[PDB]
């Protein structure tokens, strides 16, 4: 009886994920609107056969939080799309032609990707992550573990 | 087994040999003691991120890692019920003997069918380069068992009625 | 562990035959419990029409009698002298019983020393319940007298009944027997929708002995 | 550079420490004993045990001016040891009044106090008073978060950098009256009471390990996510002027050291450690100091052949089981000087789990 | 999809890859062998059955036996055993993600058919596959499209004739003379010069005997009279044992039992007297380009000079107003793989495979009304 | 980890210890010896009799008797004297402490091995033992896996080829011509020398002789036609009574018996052709793997230069293509008990062990029934 009915999440307040993590400064719709002009452009890139140029100028942002769950799904989408729209043959120089904070995003929204796959198309993520960690190496995955959650 | 699992494969051995960094800490909630902190889940500024390895809708690799333990399930291809009778039965099997086993659980979490766990003293002891090797050959090992045993059942079958059917 | 004892027994003396099976037959026409070792010792040297010799035929060796000897009280006092079989336990039976009913709740120990129940195959000795019956009693008197003599009064006492019946070597399953035919036996089984409901560990919180959590 | 293997442990050591003559070294293991090592002509052979503590033995530290050791273990108590004349050493408590199990201790460069890492969210710092001939432990709880993960003294003796476990980096000034007299103004600050919050600077992950550079007026902490941050204060209340961050490619660093007034040797489960060579401007990783990937008609002894036997059984290979590049086989724990004056280091030791103490010669 | 599986489950070896290929990533003997010993020793692993390769290699402690016997199979355990391998050990490749294509002799039980479809669609859950006859596949591989095709394995020789893009299944002709009932009689006509061979080890030693050795002459009494001065034309063979031995008369005796096979004392026409039959069976009309067209294929046709020969005995036999010519290709080992990948590699062959979802709601009789 | 005792009681010696050693810590000879005179002596505690080293040091008054005939038991009374003193006089430890691993020749009487699991079971209470085979244990000492293992000990000599974890229970000869054999040969050519050698006391003086005073010629007509020139064959040897023997010929003499068995009066084959013989019963295929792995153990191998003869001896018989290659270690002499020691400490052998609780419910015949 007793036993049961747990008080110490009450009593002492265990430390929550925004206590960890800078808290995000710009608004919802702000972010919102910076997503819905970026993928476009995208769109357009995957169109003209310039997929290289659309995958970095979509790399460029990169929305997060907790309250974006639809636009970050509209975005993750389109950079599945414009991955899958990428010749397997390019892709070196395109691994080695970025910094690392870029090619951590990458790794990041790749993986995240891979974790739905019943809508998506799970061997060229799987490509992708194979070439980026023989290049770069294994810090990539180092920072996805200690990346922040909405991420 | 292999020459058709590269990328996933690969991808599931980059994962696991990246997230097994671990490292010994006691209970920030109970004192003179330690516990496995991926199980418990009572301190979230410790545990990394969940992360997931997949080839296909049915196969699935759930990266559990935390400050000394990690937790570590996968999925496996089932098919045709057959081969889901014949994974649950050996899978069972297989977590029936944990004890001489070290990194497996008694028990999978739910909606999988195998869940390894990793606590620091594998690491601190055994070697741990060839931990994953294990993995690795098991999750492709596993799938040759099913179908050579469902390959046993169809010639046990197959001679059961030829010694019933001689007979008249 | 008697039966391996036996057939050491019968391996010291060096018999034609010293198959188990042998031993298994000379406790089943043989063995009987004694009050006590030394005074049979006695009694067996003085006696001499208890000096048997049981027919073998193990399978081609024809009237190779086996001749027994003090096994016939040596094995049974394994049970009132565990020392004999081995070192993992030295407490006789019958202090054995009586741990047990001490450490039970007070209000209980007359009906516990009232009511004893042989069981099992095992049981089936000669006077094996009337020492075991004697051993208890006794003790019971000393501890009783014993508080008498510490207070200055007279008691009622407890009175102790070994209670043997007709269905000694198959109680178990003939108690089961009876318990099945109960209507309410089947409410208590674990059905099939359970087990298929919440897992293959349904029966593992252990019930009689000892609170689980 | 060149290593030499000092010993096998036959267990884990998270920690050692070496005596200021670098005659004998004391280290930790798995359980609760603390052990200590001597020379035995070219190598090193048992000496003692301690037993004193309860549970798992967390951190060794060695003061060289005094030649003292402290012990502070998972058992949320401290033992300091001190030698006799004979030649024994007496062990002596210190009510820590910690609320969970201790991490990390650590002598002030001065050997008057020694500060107390700790899970239950604070920090203990121990002094001695002759007057009453105790030790009394302060905590330092008022920025403090989460779990203290390393420690660090300043030459000032008065600044303590903590590594915490909350993705931050933490300074406090631990100064105390009757113990330590005014410190002089630093970059860092001037006024210096007890507990105040001198900085607070971000980070990817836990802070395994803190440190202040040989000139004092700097600050270099590494999170979990394998990158090392080295900070250079500017003033009190002011942004540093530049906050240089290197990225690396492999496991996440452990411990960090100054080799010199500019550079930092840092070590992790990589194996290995690395060597920062960079000024104000910026750093990069330099060079891998473990040789990086090295990958290092006859009768067949009885041992060797019951060997093969017993992994062709037990196995289906009977071949060579390890064979790793690497000097060590597991993390490593943790970098320590060994001899040259301050600024000047060209050897250094570490440990690791393998158990292996290797010393390292720049 | 990007490359289709394909495997030439034939009675002596056995050839698979992937589709679009020019060369056999796997071929093995399709051979499973069990141990006849105790196993006084420790560990070493202790296998209960070796398939292919390693029973080949380990014959020395192993009884070997063929699953598939005269082109249709007796084992379905060792078969189901021999695709396992092929889809695993070997190829490694999971089979449901792959579609397969394989090969069955003509006028083969529809049991075999039904069978081995059976068993690929439920026990190896592959996407589809298909069915195909050698003669198809070995014109595909030639590159025409009319000519007879004489397909002479290690289980069965068959003849299907066929015009351009149409078969005559009236004119097939199938012998069940071949590779293993030579290699019979290779054995059973060395035990006159001393030499015994009895146990499946020495089965597969006179195999490579014949392997090395056997070759077919021009004129059978011409050569037989050579033979009988016995100067220039034995030759030497090093057993395992070390042992020498030397072969006669006999090393041109048993390839003739396929143009007498008489020899084996079975009543049936020669492999060229079959051929001409199969092709006069034909329409009339057709005869004048059948007879330019002969292809040979299968194993067992890699004999020296058994083209020069058979092209003598198919003159002879026909109007001479008429030539006759013969093709064997020096890769016609493996003219069914290549006619099986280059059949898979088609555009217009996509519409024609049976896919899962076909079969299940057809039974297993869906094979007979779709392939063949 | 589990240390078992690991006796190999042969027919010369005992040699006994734990498992895991490197060589064992218990040699003595397998002799027991009564007193054969009156002892009017009193005092002193002379006992009634002697075993091992104290009776070859008593031998001057004591009639030795070997308990073993031939690898055949025949004093199962001194037999288990001799055990007796193995467990407590020499190891120092309790039989039901540790189990014990025992050996025994190829195709010895079934009775014998019975009557000796059913001794170490009811007398010495042992936990459990395990009766291997000589030629296993020395495949085990040698650091492989095939091969035919040659095993000459003081009582028989047998041979037992191996191929890949099986052992061939069809091929396996046994030669009863052992190191007793030509100890007494030695004892009957030295007669003619001129020196008489009759009681047990001059047998053992005679072995001691053959210890260290005889081998293998290389060539054995060659060797015998310049020993008519005496000048560097025979050397003289020290009798324990003080004057001096001098052998010529019958130094390589008495060794040649191994070779010739028709000098002792047998219609048998020599050891070299004997091990031809073994190989040529095997399969085909095995024979070029035996061939190059010729495993030479016992005690009586170990003369000077009969690796050579042997090697040469093959070689002649065998085909002339393959390479004969014969494997001789320095430590051949105790080849057995280093196999044994390294069997025992293995983790799959525990359940191979015969536990006491099961050979008390299944009797003596649980040894026939899981050791062999
Ligand atoms: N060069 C050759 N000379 C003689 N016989 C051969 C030669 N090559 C193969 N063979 C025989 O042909 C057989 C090969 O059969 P194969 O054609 O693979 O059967 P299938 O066509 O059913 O796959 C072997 O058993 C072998 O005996
Ligand atoms: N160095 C040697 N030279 C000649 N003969 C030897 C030598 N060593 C041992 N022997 C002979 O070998 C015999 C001992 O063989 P042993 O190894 O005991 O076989 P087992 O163990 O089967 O009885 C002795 O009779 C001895 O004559
Ligand atoms: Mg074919
Ligand atoms: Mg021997």
């Amino acid at each position: 009886t007793f036993r049961t009915l747990d008080v110490d999440s009450i009593t002492e307040p265990v430390l929550t994920e925004q206590d960890i993590f800078p808290i995000r400064n710009e608004t919802a719709e702000q972010v919102q609107a910076a997503v819905s002009q970026l993928i476009p452009q995208a769109r357009s890139a995957i169109q003209t056969g310039n997929a290289l140029q659309g995958l970095k100028t979509l790399l460029s942002y990169v929305p997060y939080g907790n309250d974006v769950q639809e636009v970050r799904t509209q975005y993750l989408n389109a950079f599945v799309d414009v991955l899958s729209n990428i010749r397997a043959a390019d892709i070196p120089a395109f691994v080695k032609e970025c910094s690392t904070e870029e090619i951590d995003n990458i790794v990041n929204f790749i993986y995240r990707g891979l974790a739905n796959p019943q809508a998506y198309n799970s061997s060229v993520l799987l490509n992708w992550h194979e070439k980026v960690v023989e290049i770069s190496g294994i810090g990539c995955i180092v920072r996805v573990l200690n990346s922040r959650p909405d991420l | 087994m292999s020459n058709t699992l590269r990328p996933y494969l690969n991808a599931v051995r980059s994962t696991l040999t990246a997230s097994l960094a671990l490292e010994e800490f006691s209970s920030e909630i109970v004192e003179r003691q330690s516990q496995p902190e991926v199980e418990v889940g009572r301190s979230p500024e410790i545990l990394l991120k969940p992360l997931v390895v997949s080839r296909n809708e049915q196969e699935q690799c759930l990266i559990e890692s935390s400050v000394n333990s990690v937790r570590f399930s996968i999925r496996i291809k089932q098919v045709d019920e057959i081969e889901r009778i014949l994974v649950r039965k050996f899978m069972q099997f297989l977590m029936g003997r944990a004890e001489s086993f070290f990194i497996l659980r008694r028990k999978p979490v739910q909606g999988y069918d195998i869940s390894f766990l990793i606590t620091n003293y594998h690491t601190e002891e055994m070697l741990k380069h060839k931990l994953v090797d294990f993995i690795i050959e098991f999750m492709e090992e596993v799938d040759a068992e099913i179908s050579e045993m469902k390959l046993f059942l169809n010639g046990r079958a197959r001679l059961v009625a030829e010694t019933y059917l001689s007979c008249f | 562990d008697v039966t391996y004892f036996v057939q050491s027994l019968l391996r010291d003396r060096n018999e034609p035959d010293s198959s188990l099976k042998t031993a298994e037959r000379i406790k089943e026409e043989c063995c009987y419990v004694c009050p006590d070792i030394v005074k049979e010792f006695s009694r067996f040297d003085r006696e001499p029409d208890r000096y048997l010799k049981y027919a073998s035929e193990s399978i081609t060796g024809h009237s190779t009698t086996i001749d027994v000897g003090f096994e016939r009280f040596l094995a049974p006092e394994i049970f009132f002298n565990p020392e004999i079989a081995s070192s993992d336990f030295l407490t006789p039976l019958p202090e054995l019983v009586d741990n047990v009913v001490q450490s039970s709740p007070i209000d209980v120990r007359k009906g516990l020393y009232k009511n004893i129940v042989l069981s099992g195959g095992s049981t089936l000795f000669k006077n094996f319940g009337n020492r075991l019956q004697r051993d208890l009693k006794r003790i019971v008197d000393e501890r009783i007298h014993r508080s008498e003599m510490l207070s200055g009064a007279k008691s009622g006492g407890v009175d102790v009944n070994v209670i043997s019946h007709k269905r000694q070597r198959n109680a178990v399953w003939f108690g089961g027997s009876l318990l099945a035919q109960t209507p309410e036996f089947g409410s208590y089984c674990h059905t099939k929708a359970d087990y298929e409901e919440y897992g293959a560990s349904i029966a593992r919180r252990y019930q009689i002995f000892g609170n689980s959590l | 550079a060149t290593s030499q293997v000092l010993h096998i442990l036959p267990k884990p050591s998270y920690e050692h420490a070496f005596n200021s003559q670098r005659t004998e070294f004391v280290t930790t293991t798995a359980t609760n004993q603390v052990e200590l090592y001597e020379q035995d002509g070219n190598g090193w052979k048992h000496a003692r045990t301690f037993s004193d503590h309860d549970k798992i033995v967390t951190c060794v530290d060695w003061a060289p001016k005094s030649n003292r050791i402290v012990t502070c273990s998972q058992d949320r108590n401290a033992y300091v040891y001190e030698k006799r004349p004979d030649g024994t050493w007496k062990q002596t408590l210190v009510l820590l009044r910690l609320n969970r199990a201790a991490t990390f201790v650590r002598w002030s460069p001065n050997e008057d106090k020694f500060a107390v890492g700790s899970g239950a969210r604070v920090i203990s710092v121990c002094y001695f008073e002759q007057e009453n001939d105790w030790w009394v432990s302060k905590h330092l709880k008022r920025p403090l978060r989460s779990t203290i993960l390393s420690l660090d003294w300043h030459p000032n003796n008065v600044l303590l950098a903590a590594g915490c476990a909350d993705r931050k980096a933490y300074v406090l000034s631990a100064y105390v009256r009757d113990v330590d007299a005014k410190p002089e103004a630093s970059v860092w600050g001037s006024r210096l009471p007890f507990n105040t919050v001198c900085a607070e600077y971000p980070s990817g992950g836990w802070v395994h390990a803190v440190g202040f550079s040989p000139s004092g007026n700097a600050l270099a902490y590494a999170g979990h996510d394998s990158s090392v941050t080295i900070a250079y204060p500017s003033a009190p209340e002011q942004p540093p002027r530049a906050l240089i961050t290197v990225k690396l490619s492999q496991l996440p660093l452990r411990s960090l050291l100054w080799a010199n007034e500019s550079a930092i040797v840092a070590a992790g489960y990589n194996y290995s450690p690395i060597l920062l060579q960079g000024n104000e401007s910026g750093w990069a990783h330099t060079r891998d100091l473990d040789a990086g990937t090295s990958k290092t008609e006859g009768p067949v002894s009885f041992t060797a052949l019951r060997s093969t036997f017993r992994n062709m059984d037990l196995k289906g290979s009977s071949q060579s089981i390890s064979s790793l590049p690497t000097v060590h086989q597991n993390m490593i724990a943790t970098l320590r000087p060994y001899a040259g004056t301050p600024g000047n280091i060209t050897a250094f030791t570490s440990s690791g789990t393998d158990g292996r103490v290797v010393l390292w010669t720049l | 999809e990007t490359t289709a599986l394909v495997c030439d489950n034939g009675s002596g070896l056995v050839k698979a890859g992937f589709a679009g290929d020019d060369a056999p990533r796997a071929v093995f003997p399709s051979i499973v062998g069990r141990p006849r010993h105790q196993g006084v020793m420790v560990g070493m692993g202790q296998k209960d059955s070796y398939v292919g390769d390693e029973a080949q290699s380990k014959r020395g402690i192993l009884t070997l036996k063929y699953p598939i016997e005269h082109g249709i199979i007796t084992n379905w355990d060792d078969m189901e055993k021999i695709w396992h391998h092929t889809f695993y050990n070997e190829l490694r490749v999971a089979p449901e993600e792959h579609p397969t294509l394989l090969t069955e002799a003509p006028l083969n039980p529809k049991a075999n058919r039904e069978k081995m479809t059976q068993i690929m669609f439920e026990t190896f859950n592959v996407p589809a596959m298909y069915v195909a006859i050698q003669a198809v596949l070995s014109l595909y591989a030639s590159g025409r499209t009319t000519g007879i095709v004489l397909d002479s394995g290690d289980g069965v020789t068959h003849n299907v004739p066929i015009y351009e893009g149409y078969a005559l299944p009236h004119a097939i002709m199938r012998l069940d003379l071949a590779g293993r009932d030579l290699t019979d009689y290779l054995m059973k006509i060395l035990t006159e010069r001393g030499y015994s061979f009895v146990t499946t080890a020495e089965r597969e030693i006179v195999r490579d005997i014949k392997e090395k050795l056997c070759y077919v002459a021009l004129d059978f009494e011409n050569e037989m009279a050579t033979a009988a001065s016995s100067s220039s034309l034995e030759k030497s063979y090093e057993l395992p044992d070390g042992q020498v031995i030397t072969i006669g008369n006999e090393r041109f005796r048993c390839p003739e039992t396929l143009f007498q096979p008489s020899f084996i004392g079975m009543e049936s026409a020669g492999i060229h007297e079959t051929t001409y039959n199969s092709i006069m069976k034909c329409d009339i009309d057709i005869r004048k380009d059948l007879y330019a067209n002969n292809v040979m294929s299968g194993g067992t046709t890699m004999y020296p000079g058994i083209a020069d020969r058979m092209q003598k005995e198919i003159t002879a036999l026909a109007p001479s107003t008429m030539k006759i010519k013969i093709i064997a290709p020096p890769e016609r080992k493996y003219s069914v793989w290549i006619g099986g990948s280059i059949l898979a590699s088609l555009s217009t062959f996509q519409q024609m495979w049976i896919t899962k979802q076909e079969y299940d709601e057809a039974g297993p009789s869906i094979v007979h009304r779709k392939c063949f």
